[PDB]
């Protein structure tokens, strides 16, 4: 309860833990702490009736996000872990149950068969792209195939539990907790170039309510890096 | 290195307005102020107003109601403009920089844009 | 310094990092990292940065002129010379490509 | 304000030969003076500046000399490119006035 | 002998800084002085070798009296009496004679009858800043520095007079006590032209003699 | 010899430290060190025959100096100390004499009688202003009463070696090497509305050489922040 770091503070109480490590340390590399190890809470989503789902890139989610941004920038390679917060706030009144995956190389495929998709579809710098419930038409220029039951990377969407996960449960629970190391090949990598995870929210049972209640629950992503070590003189 | 220079009208109508814009080059001026000198062949040289580096001008008193000398530290440019244009103004106008190793001396001129009042 | 002895003067010798412009004028190249160099108290300035397979500047910059003497020529010379510092760790030998 | 009497109003000499330029002020300027030259058509260029300094590129033929409200410039040694025009300004407070003009004819 | 130029037996000394004059009966008599160090030339000399100084205060006040013409038929007025009330600050200020900001609280104020010894008061060292401060380059305005403030002093009489007037002069004496200087300075050239500020007209260095040898 | 400070080298072979003190450390103040102390080199001015003197303004003249200009605008108060290295090279074939005083809280006077000096005729960012050897004319707007044999503070130019300070004779020596604490009557001052230092370089015996040597001989002034420390959370 009424955890802190740096200048921010956030209020808590289950954490699942990454493939069973926790984010760690190792020309040489600088380690700066102060200016990045803090609470990066991106801008609250909807969750309405006839909703479908949402997805962030991750090292691109805090790409304009304070220091960490300047960061991003102003070196050329780095490594970074992650430590993911979410929590929506519904009644007793409400019910549905929410998915929360954070999915390591998450390859997505374009709605036209012979290109891949653009820059802008993929990955929205602090801002949810979403998913569809039906199809996206193919002739058009360059989208992204975001039917949900295939979650976009041409996989059966009720297999996603393989990736570290947490469910959910409007009825029993209320708040979701990642931690997430660095997971790539190379020791150390590009940080524009490369979006090594992809935090995903899928709505299986839909939201309902009865007449009266507020018709939409908002959801709030809370993201701390943790361990970020970058190569610069 | 290379300095100052301007661009003017040309000629004007008599009772008529006057601007010309000297731009610089290669210093700032938040170091420097530049003088108006007018050559003119009746009368001789005789310096016109001046702005110094801080904002402030400080014009002639016999051209003190007729000009108006303001500049941007940003574009690097300085305006001024003289009114209502008698027969006398027939003469060439220079700007030149201030302030020779903090003397108040002028360094380099411009090229000068001579003016003709006559219809 | 290949010049006189009589000769002094200063210059920059700044270094961009890879990712980093390189630098278009001599106050920001001093705020990068960058060697002071004297020629009038030492002939030779030595300089370590690693190489990798943008990838770096080391542009060098006027810091003053060069006040000379009477009776002594004042366009000098420089030379520049490179070497290995550490252990490079080469892999993977292919054949060269200055043949025909 | 001040007026600045430059005499004489005109000289014709030949290359070689030591002239003086004087310009008396109405008052005290305590050495504010600066000396121009001005060729045929051309804009002005600054000569001698606070009554005894050199300019940057000027050459050490020319000389100024003076305190006070007495003030002279002179050139030991003509030359063909120091004929023109000569004027004297104070810069001791506004309004700056500049003097009347001599002239070199070199003959 | 080298201990009467220590900063104790150099500073300890009193000086008349203010006189002033003020009547009872022409409903604006009352005096006002501003507490400071550039009040009198050669104190201010003195005090200017120095950058930051740091000292209580001991104030005393010579005060007499002298009979305007009056009108007529056989004046007699029995022992004045005054008030010198000391503004901190941060305080009230008084602007006529029958005002509020005499009968307040927290000015300490001395009352003095004629024929005695002349009040003595003693101010300490009042200030946010951990010594006073003789320069300052920067601004608050350019260098007047709103740290070292020492307040205001006030005078007047507390006797109403019906059949003759009484006007009265004051002159305040200034005493430095436990006095410590720090970062000395160069002492002063030029004469002094203005109270706030350090302006001066530029003068020779030396006085001329006629050759070298 | 070529002493490193951050990411910076300078190159020397005497050096007088302030009052006697070494400059040293005391809400609660932050300690930032490695991106301030480094050796801020100001461009070179030009030592000709007809020179006069100039003047920068301490904590002025880095206000736009890499990250300690970050760190003057985004933090209120602050204190610091100095270290200043002067040196200017010239051949066996020069002469002349310069003094290298650093005043403390050195009150200019205004020509103008009435008024006091405009902000932008007391102090250049990083650009030095300059001394005459006349008297500046009364009735102008607002200038600096500038005369040199003054020093612009009413006080006569001998009196300035009470002042730390060292000589640089060119028959004998070539450099000169400050070290200034902080010297304030407040533990911790405003660094926009204060200049608690003044660097002066004053030419008394002026530059001589023959015909055919080089007219000018540059000085170079290298500060580098010591023991800096400032107020915020």
């Amino acid at each position: 309860r009424s955890i802190t770091l740096g200048n921010s503070t956030i209020t808590t109480q289950n954490v699942v833990v990454g493939y069973g490590v926790w984010p760690e340390y190792l020309d040489q590399p600088t380690q700066p702490d102060v200016a990045t190890c803090r609470f990066y809470t991106l801008e609250s989503v909807q969750w309405m009736k006839n909703s479908a789902g949402w997805w962030w890139k991750l090292p691109d989610a805090l790409s304009q996000m304070g220091l960490f941004g300047q960061n991003m920038q102003y070196h050329y390679l780095g490594r970074t872990g992650y430590t993911i917060h979410v929590q929506c706030n519904a009644s007793k009144f409400h019910q549905g149950c929410l998915l929360v995956v954070c999915v390591p190389e998450a390859e997505m495929g374009c709605s036209n068969l012979n290109n891949t998709p653009e820059f802008s579809e993929l990955s929205g710098g602090d801002s949810a792209r979403m998913f569809t419930d039906t199809q996206v038409g193919e002739s058009n220029a360059k989208k992204v195939q975001t039917a949900v039951w295939n979650a976009g990377m041409g996989v059966g969407v009720g297999n996603l539990t393989i990736f570290p996960h947490q469910w959910i449960n409007l009825r029993t629970n209320n708040s979701a907790t990642l931690v997430m190391p660095y997971i790539n090949s190379v020791p150390m990598d590009n940080m524009f170039r490369h979006n090594n995870l992809t935090l995903m929210i899928i709505p299986f049972v839909p939201l309902n309510y009865s007449e009266g209640s507020s018709p939409y629950v908002p959801i709030t992503v809370t993201i701390a890096p943790m361990c970020a070590e970058y190569n610069g003189l | 290195q290379v300095q100052l220079k301007q661009s003017g009208p040309g000629l004007v109508q008599p009772s008529q307005s006057l601007s010309i814009t000297c731009t610089v080059s290669g210093f700032s001026l938040t170091n420097y102020g530049v003088h108006w000198v007018r050559q003119s062949p009746g009368k001789g040289l005789e310096w016109l107003g001046v702005i110094w580096r801080g904002g402030s001008t400080d014009y002639n008193a016999a051209f003190m109601s007729r000009l108006s000398i303001t500049k941007d530290n940003s574009k690097s440019q300085v305006f001024f403009k003289m009114n209502s244009l008698q027969a006398d103004d027939t003469a060439i106008y220079y700007c030149a920089k201030g302030d020779y190793y903090g003397y108040d001396a002028m360094d380099s001129w411009g090229q000068g844009t001579s003016v003709t009042v006559s219809r | 310094f290949c010049g006189s002895a009589m000769a002094t003067g200063k210059f920059l010798l700044a270094y961009s990092p890879p990712g980093a412009g390189v630098p278009k004028n001599r106050k920001d190249a001093m705020l990068g990292t960058h060697v002071i160099w004297d020629v009038g108290l030492q002939s030779s300035c030595v300089l370590c940065v690693p190489w990798i397979s943008a990838a770096g500047y080391v542009t060098c910059w006027y810091q003053t002129n060069i006040v000379v003497p009477a009776d002594v020529q004042s366009s000098c010379d420089i030379l520049c010379f490179v070497s290995a510092c550490n252990d490079f760790s080469v892999r993977m030998l292919k054949d060269t490509p200055f043949i025909r | 304000d001040i007026q600045m009497t430059q005499s004489p109003a005109s000289l014709s000499v030949s290359v070689g030969e030591t002239v003086t330029i004087t310009c008396r002020a109405s008052e005290n300027v305590y050495r504010n003076l600066a000396w121009y030259q001005q060729k045929q058509g051309k804009s002005p260029q600054l000569l001698v500046y606070a009554a005894t300094n050199l300019a940057d590129g000027v050459p050490s033929r020319f000389s100024g000399s003076g305190s006070g409200t007495q003030y002279s410039l002179k050139i030991n040694s003509l030359q063909s490119e120091d004929f023109g025009s000569y004027f004297c300004q104070h810069f001791w407070s506004p309004v700056f006035t500049f003097g009347a003009g001599t002239k070199l004819e070199l003959k | 002998s080298r201990s009467e130029s220590s900063i104790e037996n150099f500073l300890c000394r009193s000086a008349c800084v203010y006189y002033a004059t003020y009547t009872n009966n022409s409903k604006k008599g009352f005096a006002e002085w501003v507490i400071n160090t550039r009040q009198v030339a050669q104190l201010r000399r003195k005090l200017e070798l120095f950058t930051y100084l740091r000292f209580d205060l001991e104030l005393t006040f010579v005060i007499t009296s002298a009979q305007q013409p009056s009108t007529a038929s056989s004046v007699d007025a029995p022992v004045q009496t005054h008030q010198i009330m000391y503004v901190p600050p941060g305080g009230p200020v008084p602007t006529k004679v029958k005002d509020y900001a005499w009968q307040t609280s927290t000015n300490p104020s001395v009352f003095w009858t004629e024929g005695n010894a002349p009040p003595r008061m003693s101010i300490p060292f009042i200030s946010i800043g951990n010594a006073y401060s003789c320069f300052y380059d920067g601004w608050t305005v350019y260098g007047i520095n709103t740290l070292n403030n020492m307040g205001t002093l006030y005078m007047r009489h507390v006797n109403e007079a019906g059949q003759g007037p009484i006007k009265s002069t004051v002159r305040i004496y200034f005493k430095p006590k436990h006095v410590k200087a720090w970062v000395p300075r160069p002492p002063r050239l030029c004469q002094y032209e203005k109270q706030k500020n350090v302006n001066f007209s530029p003068i020779g260095v030396t006085t001329s003699r006629t050759d070298i040898i």
